[PDB]
């Protein structure tokens, strides 16, 4: 692994390092200049002045093996130099840390050898012989010089492939002072102090103070940074105090809470009675047993014969009459009850003491007075009791009739009739039912 | 001059 | 644009620099110790041992032109230097790279000159063809030297006002690795890696993770960093569970719905009656027909003559006196319901067989009954139902007497008369009114 | 305080520094190297081709004094050198800035001396005198050098600790271009910018921008990043929006609302009747004065003399009996109510017009009656009010008779008695009791 470059120079030699005593170096500015140029603590390629690092790869032919190398500079470290103490001539002083050679090639080097169709190591040599004596060495993983090297790369005949670590400055220091920073990689601390900013990945400069993982703490109630709920969904996982909504449980709206469903304290048979005053409380509302109930409140007649058919009633297996009647005081008489050809012929015709009476097709002597009198109906049709007066004031007022009498079923119906001689009745009418059936069964 | 072959500032650099 | 500096030194230059054969620089130990001093890649004012940049600006003068640079040092790169390869004291090689000279300035320089009242560009300029030929350049906008040069910065003669570029080294490396590392701007890394802390601009050290934008996915439940939302403000847009509130909705407290406000299946006519067992259903109450009032729950009379006033009822068309009575065994009989001269005359008399009773202007003949023989009252006031008699056990008792009687308005009002010889008469009544009209409505 | 090292070598000296004509040093290749190694802007400890610091302690012997300094190399900066202005061999001129040599210690420096059991501050001298001359300092807070030199560090002879400041380059540039950096403590800047990349303490990677405090006002509704209440818990200080509820509020769940609690408009004695068609409505139900109430709804006969004990009524004070009847029109008659000997001997016998009937130890002759007549019945028990007739259709059928008939209490009780000779009798009653007491009170 040689090719024994024709032109290289390297500095700085001497009788101290390794040349033959005739062999030391001559001083050029160029060299004093380039080697002041050193910076980094290793062995580096050096960098151009516009920092970009030179002796760099070009054409690389890949499995046809050749590739060039550009011109530029590399710095080389070697130990074991050896120096003159003081005024004295004596090489005699071993140095005890390893110091730069700077390499310097004025030229391209053309078409440099690879093994073929595979990876390939490249290491540039100094032999510490000659003034000048410089090598290279390549190869499928073949070994570095023994002699003082840095790995210029490699290369990978079959894919083209190209790296070099070796490529600028490993610099270490204490503090570094500087105006700006600026890694391609990354920047390490155990302390990043970003003050004035700091700019993420996004373009967003923050200078305010981040936010750690674990601060719901800060966003309940009476925390710094507190959030209003106004207009969020869910349902929480705890029932809530309800707002005023009395009137959505009405009748027919979204809510509906229906009277049948609710409590009561109160005994049987209790009822809500309003006090008024607002206020509901239970009392108990009581109807009479014994119980009588209309069909036809019954039609006036004035100034005429009783337009009677005053009940035209449905089925009650009793009906209950109730009359009040205006008068003609000129010339009273009966509230005839002969009434006619009923659907059955049932009537007894009984009076107040008379115990008898006359009977016909239509009656003959079944009346009810409008003057106190010896006057009465007692039959399966037709219970009476009692006889008014046909005056208050004693020439003409209204203030004047009642009675009250009633009828079986005995006829599954009936209608009841009238008449009156001298015209001039005025008469109101009332009609109720109560019902007990004519055998066993009310 | 060479290196070693002289005292340091008491010679110019290079060559005549 | 000149000002040929006469104690200005350069550093290094030889034959293989611009400068004759016998005019190269002598060596110097200061020289070396002062180019070793060079450390970045390109053209920079060098540092003073504090790290401050030398050769500054002083005494500006302003629009009287004139300006003042401190001593210090520059390094300013050249290239197509020639240097000696190896033993060969021939000038012969090359260098690839530009190379930096010392630039040494041992006095300040006075009262430079700049025009009028305007921007200027001052440069440093060497010229390679002496030992030690240094010059400046300066004007407005006016070329820079073509010569190895250092833009040592701007200054405006109007203003006042100076920037620097080249004020210190730019300085290329691949590993930096330092204790601490501040700069006085930016800091830009494709990858800032805080470890053990991070310090933002509020001064605030994080050591926790940081929190994303869009992180709000964390804070509901089961998330991690769950919030609570005890205390919170505001309504959700959804509706939530209503808390126990039963009580809330009372006669007289905030919610009030009133129970004709409220929903029942029930049919016409049913009402809410507790079952008992503390449940409504929707049964019905029905009230009679044939209804009876009362006015004045009639008072008791006892040894003594009956207090006969035993209503003064309201107005009622009709009404129905029921008695009970305790009677003088020793001496009964008469019931004489005097009833002397009521507001209007009607009046009838009948017996209960008797046929026609007689008449007086106060009542001769009309009695209730102690003993259950024959007496009556018929008339438009007063219609009877029938005796009572004045035992039980055969001698004395309380538990005798009663009867039913009634009476229309004749006169729109009545109070009611009674006496009895005897004294020993012991009595309540009741009273209940009626309501059909004296004419053709009731 | 010295230590006149036997070995050491600096470099580089001349007549323009502290050495005579006769004591220049002679130039080697090994001193050229390792000056140009300097990169710093003070004065440090070099550092090995690793980067690690030289000059280290080692076998710190603590209170016994001694230390051992191992071999490397550090830079000491001195001022005031002279050099020669370009071509002219005479020293001349002054540098403007301080300037470096190098410091070589090709030795181990063997147990150098401490003062015991305290602080000790070392130093390293040159002595601008000679070629090669060099001293240590060292003392509890003994003075420093006056001479070039570097605090080379501190060891404290009580407690072997040790500290040295200056064991790495100090430097100070404008601008830094870097692959990686990486500092062992802090990294400051006035901007930290993370393209790419932010790595915390933790070890997260962000790219998305970061979160500041007071992002709260995101988290609402409409803003980026809304939050979702499902599953939270707490109540909101604010009462919420109650959702649909109505049947909570029922008889037995968990909330409950009774009756008697709720508001109404109602006037008093107002109920709620349901009009059908779902609402409820403030009516009145009124039950009538005049109450009459059952006790035993009274059993069937038929085809059989009556099974007369038809009611056994509770001690109301007086009953109201109301009859219903059939019978064989063979031999209809008497609805006999002679009874027998009661509890109480109360009786009163008065027919219709008949005015006495016979008495004795059961009743003679008191009758109802089938075929209306002048029988009738009036007593302290017993009042009545007429006759029925026998017969519906002239053939025989059931829909005869009623009547209605009272008695008060004599005996606190009593049950009725009857019988018919026909046999062929058939019936149902009803009874209803009211109550005034046989005194002054109700
Ligand atoms: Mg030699
Ligand atoms: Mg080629
Ligand atoms: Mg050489
Ligand atoms: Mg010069
Ligand atoms: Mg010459
Ligand atoms: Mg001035
Ligand atoms: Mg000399
Ligand atoms: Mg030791
Ligand atoms: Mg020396
Ligand atoms: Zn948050
Ligand atoms: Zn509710």
């Amino acid at each position: 692994a040689d090719t024994t470059i024709i032109d290289a120079v390297v500095f700085p030699q001497d009788d101290g390092t390794g040349v033959s005593n005739g062999d030391e170096d001559y001083d050029s500015a160029g060299y004093l200049a380039s080697l002041a140029r050193y910076a980094g603590d290793g062995s580096y390629v050096g960098g151009d002045s516009t920092g970009s690092p030179t002796l760099q790869f070009a054409n690389i032919d890949t499995a046809n093996e050749e590739v060039d190398i550009q011109p530029g500079h590399a710095f080389i470290l070697e130990s074991g130099h050896i120096v003159q103490s003081g005024s004295q001539k004596t090489y005699d002083t071993n140095l005890p840390d390893s110091v730069p050679y700077v390499v310097i090639l004025p030229s391209s080097v053309t078409n440099v050898p690879l093994d073929t169709d595979v990876d390939n190591d490249v290491w540039l040599a100094v032999d510490p012989t000659s003034n000048d004596s410089v090598y290279i060495r390549s190869g499928n993983g073949l070994s570095a010089p023994s002699d003082p090297s840095v790995k210029l790369g490699t290369v990978n005949s079959s894919t083209g492939s190209t790296t070099r670590p070796n490529d600028l400055a490993d610099h270490s220091v204490d503090a570094l002072n500087a105006t700006t920073i600026d890694a391609s990689d990354t920047v390490t601390g155990d302390t990043v102090d970003a003050t004035t900013t700091l700019t993420d990945a996004a373009g967003v400069s923050h200078t305010g103070e981040l936010e750690d993982i674990n601060h719901g703490s800060k966003h309940e109630d009476g925390g710094s940074d507190e959030i209003s709920v106004g207009g969020l969904s869910g349902d929480l996982a705890d029932p809530q105090d309800p707002k005023a909504h009395a009137a959505s449980h009405s009748a027919d709206s979204a809510d509906e809470i229906s009277v049948e469903n609710l409590s009561t304290t109160g005994s049987a048979d209790t009822v809500p009675i309003s006090q008024g005053d607002g206020t509901l409380s239970m009392g108990s509302i009581v109807p009479t047993d014994l119980q009588w109930r209309e069909d036809s409140n019954s039609p006036q007649t004035d100034t005429n014969v009783g337009t009677s058919t005053y009940t035209i009633a449905d089925t009650f297996d009793e009906y209950l009459i109730r009359v009040q009647v205006f008068e003609e005081s000129s010339a009273p008489g009966t509230v005839e009850l002969r009434a006619e050809g009923n659907s059955q012929s049932s009537y007894d015709y009984i009076s107040e003491d008379g115990t008898t009476t006359s009977a016909a097709t239509s009656i003959p002597c079944i009346e009810l007075q409008a003057d106190s009198s010896t006057i009465s109906v007692f039959g399966a049709s037709g219970r009476f009791s009692g006889q008014w007066e046909f005056r208050s004031q004693p020439n003409t007022s209204t203030n004047l009739a009642t009675a009250g009498f009633l009828a079986v079923i005995s006829s599954p119906l009936g209608s009841l009739e009238l008449f009156r001689a001298a015209n001039n009745f005025s008469v109101t009418w009332e009609v109720f039912g109560r019902d007990i059936g004519p055998a066993g069964v009310p | 001059p060479q290196l070693g072959d002289s005292k340091l500032g008491e010679s110019q650099l290079g060559s005549p």
